[PDB]
């Protein structure tokens, strides 16, 4: 499930290519792309 | 018995209105001649729309345009006008249902229908809603607070509510509901729900929302938005002068946002209610600097910065009361407010 | 940002001495000098590490967008 | 989105499904095992048989809001578990049926099947008037040829019981009316469900068995009490029954009958509407906050309007900004006790007064005909005097 | 505020329709003196989609995240004086989005 | 992204002297009339700066 957070409502959501880019709980038009459990390697320096 | 929340089963009523108007344009046309769907829009274009209020009440004193029209009605003269419009109503009367044939033949005789159209609809959803609308009106007519809002709260969850009685029983139910909510909130939610900053009147057959009690944001004031400001100043008065305060400022800046467009735009209580909130803000500051010269023995307290802040405001208010008069505002009995304001000045001395 | 792990100059682990030190200025109502003396930061490299710290993370943390407000 | 034959197929399908959902709540409610379930299946299997035959482009078969319950009614007749008026009132009162709203589906999609002008025209169009359910049942029987396939339908010594307990339940009028039924009521034989009124004019042959049962019921009461020479039923006794009757709460039943009254129809209960005995008012709003809770899940608002709506409900959220009331046989007991002091022109008037009341009650559960009922009454009146 | 004094200094702008009239044929094709009485500035609001909607206060965080201006609708009460007084016309005109100073008496903050 | 004219999945390449990490992806439909397809996105990169020879202090 892809996720997109409402910049103004904190409500988690899962946008689709078939829906309006808006917070369904707030109505905002700005969305932070949520971080997920994805592996990234790091040199501990 | 009470007024229902819904668009009126649009089925027979819409063709009864065709036959009514079509006859009225036919009979009237031949009155205009003796004097020498679209029909329904033309009937209103022949008598204009309804200003923002209710009944085109306007004085009763200016123009004595004499009407003695000579009664001018010889049973014989009425049946000369009528003998031809009725035969032209039969063309369309045949294509109409048997119920609408006699409904037309009743209203064309001048009989009125004791058959309330909202006393026959038999639609589940609608069915109930009539029971709830009447239930809540019989419960506020005995002040049953704990049961009236249960019925009110269910009435809006069913798909059939246009602000309507929701904004007019939704506020008192919250005044009678000593518990949760200040019609205010609900009132400010309504204001944002129906700003209708768009100037729409006339044109189409307003047959779904015809009460100057929802609509506006054009010119025709909204009355829940005027009630929001009036309830808000009365909500400011209680236990003031008897940083968490702000309310009398919140109300100064929530009209400031307006400053005419539709409300500023249109005059009155808008201006007047604003001045009244402003006049109350001048009294509180005379009290907070009143009793026995301000509080007491003098002020020494750096001259009177507080008197100058108040005289600025008294001079400002008098500007708002004056522009509300000048712009046609009949609302304000100026004589009393000016005497109160001067006798109050005499407290500030 | 956050109390450094070790004193840049010396090498002494310092990240353990923050909350107690703050507690010791609160709880023990001590003075910074005596508090660090009881904490063992007996070198100015280790003294300065904590003395100069500005745990600005508390100011950052109030901007957390992952909770409603 | 669709139309013609294939639209007709899923219109068909959807009809298929809701009836199925109807039947299983059926089982949960009264729990009457495989039996209730399978008989109902094949009943519609039989109904489907006919639809396929006159197919080609036959679109006469979209089922009436009523056809579904007629089906369940007929099948219940296959088994003979209950009654019609009772079933109908119970169903409306508890929304036991998914009958009134057709959004359930499982269609979200069947909904969109751009329910053409078939799928949309279903599950909840309106409430039955007069026969309504009495005429469709006959049509179903005709298509069904139900009587041949069906054993002992419309009978039920249970409707008589339901009726006596219904009110002035007299440990004697059950046998009285059973006896007049015995009498000329189809040569002392349990009334069977009428036939497959094939004809489309749906004449009022008056063969719907129950309709006649209620008629015998009414008749019995006034005859009986209209000739109790021995004076077994005291003058002051008759009005006491009608008295106590004077509507009272209901361990569920009377509350239900109020809910049915609220189809506001011929104004016999309309006024009950306004009167609505205090609490009756209250337990009413209770049943509204529970059973029109799903008045609708959905769409609209376009990622806002919805929010606004939520906020609004937010605001006047409310819903709370002897267990007290009693059961059915409790009320029943207490009014037969309320009459338990048992041991000219006025009584005739009282008798007429009482009969109008029952006319209200029995008529109100059913398609009434503030005349047909009467017509029905008239009919057997005539039937009777051939002694 | 200063801005109303500014509009008090701009005074009038007069134009004559070459009022024909057939002095009435060269002494005024009817004077029309247009001026501006007040000028109003509102705090940033945003209406969704069109305008038939209820507006919301617009916050600077929004302008930065959107990387856009932080505009307030500028309005001014227009005075349309005809024939030196033959006709008075008022108009609240919206003059586009004026960039508002943050933390000003016109910024929500 | 995908442009029907090219019937191709095309990409905007990253142009820098050093690698970074994607810090924020911000979806902007704002000030738009509809634009529901989310055609404007602001992406913030976090580029670490280690103390190094030649850096001014
Ligand atoms: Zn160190």
């Amino acid at each position: 499930t892809l996720k997109y957070i409402c910049a103004e409502c904190s409500s988690k959501l899962s946008l689709s290519r078939t829906d309006a880019v808006r917070c369904k709980d707030c109505g905002h038009r700005i969305l932070l792309k949520a971080r997920t459990k994805r592996l990234v390697q790091f040199e501990a320096r | 018995m009470f007024e229902v929340p819904i668009t009126l089963t649009n089925r027979k009523f819409a063709q009864r209105r065709k036959l009514k108007y079509q006859y009225i344009n036919y009979i009237s046309r031949r009155f205009d001649r003796i004097s020498k769907s679209d029909e329904e829009r033309k009937f209103w274009k022949k008598y204009e729309k309804p200003e923002k209020s209710f009944e085109i009440w306007r004085t009763v004193s200016s123009q004595n345009k004499q009407p003695i029209n000579k009664q001018k009605m010889t049973y014989h003269n009425f049946k000369k006008i009528e003998k031809i419009p009725l035969r032209k109503m039969e063309i369309p009367l045949l294509h109409c249902t048997k119920e609408n044939k006699l409904y037309f033949q009743s209203i064309s005789r001048g009989l009125e229908p004791l058959k309330t159209s909202t006393s026959e609809v038999r639609n589940y959803r609608t069915r109930h809603i009539v029971t709830l609308t009447d239930l809540l009106h019989l419960n506020v007519s005995r002040h049953n607070w704990s049961l009236a809002y249960k019925i009110f709260a269910t009435l809006i969850r069913i798909p059939g509510v246009q602000i309507k009685s929701l904004w007019g029983i939704g506020v008192e139910i919250l005044d009678n509901l000593s518990n949760s909510s200040s019609g205010l909130d609900f009132l400010q939610w309504m204001c944002q729900i129906y700003s209708s900053k768009s100037r729409f009147v006339q044109n189409i057959n307003y047959r779904s929302i015809v009460p100057p009690f929802q609509t506006g944001s054009r010119t025709h004031t909204a009355k829940f938005a005027i009630t929001y400001l009036w309830s808000s100043l009365i909500n400011c008065q209680k236990s003031m002068e008897p940083t968490e305060n702000d309310l009398l400022q919140e109300l100064i800046d929530k009209i400031s946002e307006w400053v005419l467009t539709p409300p500023f735009m249109e005059d009155a209580e808008v201006w007047f209610i604003y001045a009244s909130c402003h006049l109350l803000k001048a009294d509180t500051l005379s009290r907070q600097f009143v009793n026995d010269n301000k509080n007491n023995d003098l002020i020494g307290l750096d001259r009177d910065i507080k008197i100058n802040q108040v005289i600025k405001h008294i001079h400002y208010v008098r500007t708002f009361l004056k522009i509300c008069l000048d712009k046609g505002g009949f609302a304000v009995p100026s004589r009393l407010i000016e005497n109160q304001l001067k006798s109050f000045e005499s407290r500030l001395y | 940002m956050i109390v450094p792990v070790r004193c840049f100059s010396c090498g002494k682990v310092v990240g353990d001495k923050w909350e107690s030190y703050l507690n010791l200025l609160q709880e023990d109502e001590l003075d910074e000098g005596t508090a660090l003396s009881r904490l063992g930061l007996k070198r100015y490299c280790c003294r300065r590490m904590i003395l100069t710290h500005v745990d600005l993370i508390e100011k950052f943390l109030r901007y957390n967008p992952l909770e409603k407000r | 989105k669709l139309i013609g034959h294939e639209a007709k197929l899923l219109f068909l399908k959807s009809f298929q499904f809701i009836l199925k959902r109807q039947i299983r709540w059926l089982i949960t409610e009264m729990r009457f095992p495989k039996e209730f379930e399978h008989v109902a299946k094949i009943i519609w299997l039989k109904i489907l048989k006919t639809i396929n035959d006159q197919p080609q482009e036959e679109l006469k078969l979209q089922l009436h809001m009523t056809s579904t319950i007629s089906i369940l009614y007929l099948a219940s007749t296959h088994l003979s578990l209950p009654v019609y008026t009772c079933d109908y009132i119970k169903w409306i009162c508890t929304a036991k049926m998914p009958y009134f709203q057709a959004s359930e589906i499982l269609p979200k999609s069947w909904r969109i099947q751009l329910p053409n002008y078939y799928v949309s025209i279903l599950e909840g169009s309106i409430s039955p008037f007069n026969g309504q359910l009495y005429n469709k049942i006959a049509l179903t029987c005709g298509m069904i040829h139900f009587k041949e396939f069906f054993n002992s339908e419309i009978s039920c010594q249970g409707l008589l019981l339901k009726l006596v307990m219904q009110c002035a339940l007299p440990p004697e009028f059950y046998f009285y009316t059973k006896q007049v039924i015995e009498f000329e009521e189809t040569d002392i034989r349990n009334l069977t469900l009428w036939e497959r009124t094939d004809e489309r004019h749906t004449g009022r042959v008056s063969n719907h068995a129950e309709l006649r049962v209620l008629s015998y019921f009414m008749l019995t009461i006034n005859w009986m009490l209209s000739f109790d020479r021995d004076r077994q039923y005291p003058l002051k006794w008759i009005l006491s029954l009608t008295e106590s009757l004077t509507q009272r709460t209901t361990t569920s039943e009377s509350i239900g009958r109020n809910i049915v009254k609220v189809v506001y129809p011929d104004k016999p209960t309309s006024s009950d509407y306004f009167q609505w005995s205090e609490e009756e008012t209250l337990e009413f709003l209770k049943w509204m906050e529970k059973q029109f809770l799903p008045t609708q899940t959905s769409m609209e608002m376009t990622i806002d309007q919805k929010i606004a709506r939520r906020k609004l409900y937010k605001i006047f959220p409310l819903d709370r900004e002897d267990t007290h009331q009693l059961t059915f046989i409790e009320d029943l007991q207490e009014r037969y006790a309320k009459q338990t002091p048992f041991f000219p022109p006025a009584r005739k008037e009282a008798i007429g007064r009482l009969l109008t009341h029952i006319a209200s009650q029995l008529l109100v559960d059913f398609a009434i005909s503030k005349e047909q009922l009467k017509d029905c009454i008239s009919r057997i009146k005539n039937a009777c005097l051939h002694r | 505020g200063l801005l109303n004094l500014g509009v008090k200094d701009i005074g009038e702008k007069v134009i004559f329709d070459g009022k024909p009239l057939n002095s009435n044929s060269g002494y005024l094709g009817n004077k029309l003196s247009v001026s501006v009485e007040q000028v109003s500035i509102a705090k940033p609001m945003s209406n969704d989609g069109v305008s038939s909607a209820v507006e919301r206060k617009v916050y600077p965080s929004e302008s930065r995240q959107r990387l856009t201006s932080y505009r307030g609708k500028l309005l001014l009460k227009l005075k349309w004086s005809v024939n030196n007084g033959e006709e008075n016309l008022f108009e609240v005109r919206d003059c586009g989005g004026l960039p508002v100073m943050l933390q000003s008496n016109r910024c929500h903050l | 992204y995908f442009d029907d004219t090219l019937n191709k999945t095309k990409i905007k390449t990253y142009h820098s002297s050093e690698p970074a990490y994607i810090e924020e992806v911000n979806l902007i439909g704002d000030e738009s009339n509809k634009f529901q397809e989310l055609q404007t996105v602001s992406i913030k990169y976090r580029i670490r700066r280690t103390p190094q020879i030649g850096d001014k202090f």
